[PDB]
RNA sequence: GGGAGACUGGAAUUCCUGGUGUAGCGGUGGAAUGCGCAGAUAUCAGGAGGAACACCGGUGGCGAAGGCGGGUCUCUGGGCAGUAACUGACGCUGAGGAGCGAAAGCGUGGGGAGCGAACAGGAUUAGAUACCCUGGUAGUCCACGCCGUAAACGGUGGGUACUAGGUGUGGGUUUGGGAUCCGUGCCGUAGCUAACGCAUUAAGUACCCCGCCUGGGGAGUACGGCCGCAAGG
């Protein structure tokens, strides 16, 4: 099941790309910029339902997307 | 003083507000349509916010402000009139821009009056 | 097509659901 | 292609007005496959917080 | 509806002749595994009527086929039901 | 944009707390009731909460119809084309019957910004139980039931074969162009129609099956019976 993780905040994981730093177009928890770490997984679906939830809490990143 | 501010035209279809301020928020003086003199239909006028908005050009002139930004909100008559009486009283216009707010499809609006 | 045919269908509802409301009891 | 995803915004400021709304089919003269994947990807691009809803 | 590798367990198993596929007898099992999945699908979510539109059609499609089993012959009619349960 | 479930985003409206301010705001054909001088509207901050999802976007798509647009992942139904392997007329319709069926409304319990029937005050007027105006409860929303109606309309039942072409647009497949099967629009010959118009997606030429009609009113009413908690159908 290929699915693409982008994650920003300033079970086989195929690559890790940080891009590491652009400007945001609006401000996001007050804020400006921030990293860029598309995590690019290869994953089966159930375990990346509660990969979110792990990984939303911590606060360490800013915001989740899936594909 | 305020060296440098910014002004809010609102300009409804029933009156004109023009409050001349600096740039974080907090308001030196304002002047509406209805605060020149008139009552009813007349606040509403072309001219109206062409002698409302003298008398808002001044007041910005007791506490000195030489150059402001300029912020168009509402849809109604006299945008240019209260443009061009900032420019002919004095402080020459620095930035002219649409700021009437467009919701998202936000909430449903009133039932179509028909008259 | 016309809306006589319809206006006088609307009449006979009218005035038979007026009864229903005053006879209700 | 011109594979077309949220990543590459260099695609996206081409099919988005400076004002920030999508361009129309009738301006660009895409197929409707397209503008269904550039609008999806600006709406993804819109959450991910690359690109603006206006200016 | 089946994914592809658990279509084939039900369809080898119950086939008559080995390739047959479109046989009656063969026909009945894809369509009764597929309605014991929307069965579970339907105790989850309930209000989705779209979907049981589509199951109503896979009975009113499975009874069409008892009907012409039945009148072929009765020994097979019977050994279908027999090992699915109907 | 076929369905359902969860997580989630920004614009905008209203209200609460502070920052700046002074006396007007709002509304109209013109006004007043109203809110404000105990600091309103305007303007900048952050904050709680609900509902809808601007452009993309339309003679476009999908669905049996009702209908369905924020984004992502689950779990899902149907449709179309293609070579051909397989079964071997298993098809078509469908009285009663059963299931889906906008909006309104109804029962129990949550939620509540903006709208808002009834109701109140202002204006209009000969009168105003109205149009226009300020405020505004049911409601609109969410979850489980309930009725079962709409200009529920293409006012055109479902299936199948044949009968010029001209052009647009959506999904394919095949050999920048020609074919080919499905969709969906606009002109148009023969043909049909009382006429308007339809016209390869028929209202044309035919065959199977069901529904319904037999002057306008009384009336989709009475009475009996069935369904419904009720309104009622
Ligand atoms: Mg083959
Ligand atoms: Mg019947
Ligand atoms: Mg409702
Ligand atoms: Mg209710
Ligand atoms: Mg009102
Ligand atoms: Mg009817
Ligand atoms: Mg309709
Ligand atoms: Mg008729
Ligand atoms: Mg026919
Ligand atoms: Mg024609
Ligand atoms: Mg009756
Ligand atoms: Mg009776």
């Amino acid at each position: 099941m290929v699915i693409l993780d982008p994650t920003l905040d300033e079970g086989t994981v195929d690559k890790v790309d940080i891009w590491g730093r652009r400007r945001l177009a609006y401000e996001i928890a007050k804020h400006a910029e921030g990293i860029y770490a598309v995590i690019d997984v290869k994953a089966e679906p159930a375990t990346v339902s509660e990969l979110d939830r792990q990984l939303n809490l911590n606060e360490s990143v800013l915001r989740t997307k899936v594909l | 003083n305020v060296p440098h501010g910014a002004a809010h035209i609102k300009s409804t279809f029933n009156n004109t507000i023009v409050s001349i301020t600096d740039p974080q928020g907090n308001v030196i003086a304002w002047a509406s349509s209805g605060h020149v003199g008139f009552k009813g239909s007349r606040k509403s006028t072309p001219f109206a916010a062409q002698l409302a908005a003298e008398n808002a050009a001044r007041k910005a002139q007791e506490h000195g402000v030489k150059k402001v930004d300029v912020f168009v909100k509402g849809p109604g008559s006299g945008r240019e009139t209260a443009i061009r009486s900032l420019q002919a009283a004095g402080l020459e216009v620095g930035t002219i821009s649409d700021v009437t707010p467009q919701p998202h499809n936000g909430c449903r609006p009133p039932k179509r009056r028909r008259v | 097509g016309s809306v006589i045919k319809k206006r006088r269908k609307r009449m006979s509802k009218k005035k038979h659901r007026k009864l229903l409301r005053r006879t209700r009891v | 292609g011109q594979t077309i995803d949220y990543k590459d915004t260099a695609l996206l400021r081409t099919y988005i007005s400076e004002r920030g709304k999508i361009r129309a089919r009738r301006v660009t003269g895409n197929c409707v496959q397209h503008q269904r994947d550039i609008a999806v990807a600006v709406k993804n691009a819109r959450e991910v917080a690359l690109l603006p809803f206006g200016s | 509806a089946l994914t592809a590798e658990q279509k084939k367990e039900i369809l080898g198993q119950y086939g008559l002749h080995d390739t047959d596929t479109g046989s009656p007898e063969a026909q009945v099992a894809l369509l009764t595994k597929r309605i014991q999945d929307l069965t579970e699908h339907l105790k989850v979510h309930k209000h989705d009527h779209h979907s049981r539109r589509g199951l109503l059609l896979l009975v009113g499609r499975r009874r069409r086929l008892l009907k012409y089993v039945a009148q072929v012959d009765v020994a097979r009619y019977r050994s279908l039901i027999e090992r699915l349960g109907l």
